[PDB]
RNA sequence: GUAUGUAUUUAUUUUAGAACUAGUUACUAACAUUUUUUUUUUAAAAAAUAAUUAUAUAG
RNA sequence: GAAUCUCUUUGCCUUUUGGCUUAGAUCAAGUGUAGUAUCUGUUCUGUAACAACUG
């Protein structure tokens, strides 16, 4: 959507920090972006 | 056979259109500068005019709310009208001048505009941050001819000079869709069919394509009427089994949708063409016509 | 997609023969990697030996008369198996001399490489087609359709153009005199500096040279017609 | 990837149809980076071997 | 004898192949993703008459 060149900011590890140390976080997000990369529909519709 | 006519507008009527749902009030913005309602029902009179811009009217639209409608004028200039008080709600003024105006159904506040040096200008009412341009797009080369929103509010369409129609999803400035071939020519006209299936456009060779509106949009065809001068509207029945259109020589044309025969033929007093063709959706068997003579014919 | 074919020699079907026969029509016998790519499974090679050992017309297959069945026993009596000879000697395809030899002095199994298919008859088909026969006539009627260049058929298209840039460019000019602005019909430019335009002038005017007779009244008349249509398609419009 | 071509007007000149559905072919695209030598039986058996790559292509 | 309309052979050919050389030369076995093309299948088929006014 965007219509100008911009830096924009996200937390990926949504709330995870408060409940959830770091480094189990990144091995989390490791899992969800491979499924994502992998089969990339299936994933999606896990999630959801 | 035409019924009975309306006092329209000297020197020619440039859009009408009928309101989307109900439709017991029609209007028409005209060549003489001009905006005028008129109730399809009880008195058949003006029952609320007001001036509008400097120079004549390209073009007129719905949010599908209904208590706003578009205008666009040849004095480079778009304006929101309340259609109730009279009032206006935004002012605009643009670079070249405006061929053509959309409203979003969803929202009444998204709309889109699209002016002759090929570009899309996507507004909001809401958003004032850049005069309310949330987005332009890009991809056409050349003056753009009309553009036609979907009923499901989330992708539309734009036809263009340069022979080629284009498919957008709402807010991305990626065509997703490329309508073109060898052969083609461009359309001054896009209209989607009730029944969700296709939409069909007016090409300028003298005939009516249909493509789908379901994805891998492909492409039946209606001839019989001569419309390569002007750019002429075309409507559907209420229950999408016939299509209208005018022509360049002051007759209406109805086809049936489900066969692509051409039904019946039936001529207009004036001797100016027409090109603005609107159906009405509840009550059945009933159009209105009108073109560059001013008159508003109530065809049956 | 499709794994390679690396030999290409097969059986000869009516498909193939039909699609040679079509081709040397219209690309002509001299052309023969030409006419073999619009046939796959065959070789250019194998294209020229089916047309000049069995598709030509002017190949002599009928029974063998009388006089040349003894001529044909004479020459392979002199000529010791020289069939190419023997064959240009009687005017006859050599394998029809070889097997008509056979059976003279007479009075393939599964698995195998048939090195004379090119020579031999044809096999008619099922009756649908398989699938990759209607993909090969498909391309074949594409092929054989086309007889323009690039430049040529991007002319059409930019006549097309440029016919519904004019309509285009009318339409407008047309709406401006519904509203009562006449925006006149601005010319194409001079690629060059004296490129000619063709309404200013009658442009290398050539006179009748006048002759003995006298043409007052008649110049008066053109005149008048010539006048008087120019005022029509003002008024009226042709 | 070049060559080469095409597009970019404002300072106002007097008045037979309807619906549902998915893969197979071609062609195109400066757009994108899962080892070696065997043996043997009819999956199991043997033997073996060694601090890590280019932004470079045009008629 | 002669004119009008209409059909056969006979003439006319009237959208009726516009250079050269070493046939000018070479070769049509790549994966994904994407665009374009086409191709199979299934189901369903208000009008008339009478009484009154002519504004």
């Amino acid at each position: 959507k965007a219509t100008e060149p911009q830096m924009v900011l996200f937390n990926i590890y949504d709330d995870w920090l408060d409940r959830i140390s770091s480094y189990t976080a990144f091995s989390r997000l490791t899992l969800l972006l491979r499924a994502l990369k992998t089969n990339e529909e299936s994933a999606k519709m896990i999630l959801l | 056979k035409v019924i009975r006519n309306y006092p329209g507008h000297p020197e020619g009527t440039t859009a009408l259109k009928f309101l989307p749902k109900t439709g017991h009030l029609i209007l028409s913005g005209g060549n003489d500068h001009t905006i005028k309602i008129w109730d399809f029902y009880h008195d058949y009179e003006c029952l609320r005019d007001f001036q509008g811009h400097n120079k004549p009217i390209k073009a007129l639209r719905f949010t599908e709310d209904c208590q706003s409608f578009l205008s666009s004028s040849f004095d480079r200039s778009v304006k929101i009208w309340d259609t109730e008080t009279g009032k206006v709600k935004t002012r605009l003024h643009l670079n070249s001048t405006p061929a053509d105006v959309e409203s979003r159904p969803t929202n009444p506040h998204e709309f889109i505009v699209g002016l002759s040096n090929s570009k899309i200008l996507h507004y909001d009412d809401r958003v004032s941050e850049n005069q309310g341009l949330v987005q332009t797009y890009d991809h056409h080369l050349s003056s753009i001819l009309a553009l036609k929103y979907f009923p499901d509010g989330s992708k539309f369409i734009s036809s263009s000079e340069d022979k080629t129609v284009r498919i957008w999803e709402n807010q991305i400035n990626v065509p997703i869709k490329q309508i073109s071939d060898t052969a083609q020519h461009s359309m001054p006209f896009l209209n989607v069919h009730p029944s969700q299936n296709y939409f069909c456009a007016q090409s300028m060779d003298n005939r009516i394509y249909s493509f789908s509106l379901k994805p891998k949009y492909k492409r039946k065809i209606f001839k019989g009427h001569s419309s390569a001068g002007y750019g002429i509207s075309l409507a559907f029945s209420g229950d999408g089994r016939y299509i209208c259109s005018g022509d360049s020589k002051s007759r209406l044309f109805t086809w049936d949708w489900n066969t692509s025969r051409l039904l019946n033929n039936i001529k207009i007093p004036g001797n100016k063409p027409i090109t603005q063709v609107d159906w009405h959706p509840q009550e059945t068997s009933k159009v209105i016509c009108s073109g560059a003579a001013g008159k508003i014919y109530v065809c049956d | 997609p499709p794994v390679p074919i690396y030999v290409k020699g097969g059986v000869w079907t009516n498909v193939e023969d039909q699609i040679l026969k079509a081709a040397v029509q219209k690309y002509g016998t001299h052309q023969w990697s030409k006419v073999a790519s619009l046939l796959q499974k065959k070789t250019a090679r194998q294209s020229e030996l089916r047309w000049n050992e069995y598709l030509n017309p002017k190949l002599n297959f009928t029974e063998f008369s009388k006089e040349e069945d003894a001529q044909l026993l004479d020459l392979a009596r002199e000529l010791p198996n020289q069939w190419r000879t023997i064959a240009d000697m009687m005017a006859r395809p050599a394998q029809v001399c070889v097997e008509r030899y056979n059976r003279l002095l007479e009075s393939l199994k599964a698995g195998d490489i048939n090195p004379n298919a090119e020579t031999q008859m044809a096999r008619p088909d099922n009756g649908d087609l398989e699938d990759e026969e209607k993909e090969m006539l498909a391309e074949a009627r594409a092929r054989l359709l086309n007889t323009q260049g690039k430049k040529a058929t991007r002319k059409i298209r930019e006549r097309m153009l440029e016919e519904s840039k004019r309509i285009a460019e009318l339409q407008k000019r047309r709406e401006l005199k519904q509203a009562g602005i006449n925006v006149a019909i601005k010319k194409p430019k001079k690629k060059y500096g004296t490129d000619i335009d063709y309404n200013e002038d009658i442009v290398y005017e050539q006179a009748p040279m006048p002759g003995i007779y006298d043409t007052s009244t008649e110049d008066r008349q053109i005149k008048k017609k010539f006048e008087q249509f120019e005022r029509k398609v003002n008024r009226k419009g042709l």
